[PDB]
């Protein structure tokens, strides 16, 4: 599944709430099974900051 | 955010 197509079933954008990230996947690098965020493409220029998640944590574009 | 359960293949 190329670009525009990669629709990850079952990954929500923790940002926007999209269910399954279409598109392009941009998974939480740093961050654990239990606060497992992910952000869509729409979403990814967001740099939050919780308990976990930081400004100093990773995004990663996935492409499959 | 995981939506989906893992793949665990018990007590469904
Ligand atoms: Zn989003
Ligand atoms: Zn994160």
């Amino acid at each position: 599944g190329p670009l525009g197509s990669v629709q990850h079933v079952g990954f929500k954008c923790d940002n926007c709430g999209i269910e399954p990230i279409q598109g392009v996947r941009w998974h939480c690098q740093d961050c654990p099974p239990e606060m497992s965020l992910d952000f869509c493409d729409s979403c990814s220029d967001c740099l939050h900051e919780t308990d976990i998640h930081k400004e100093d944590h990773q995004l990663e574009p996935i492409y499959r | 955010a995981r939506t989906k359960q893992t793949a665990r293949k018990s007590t469904g």
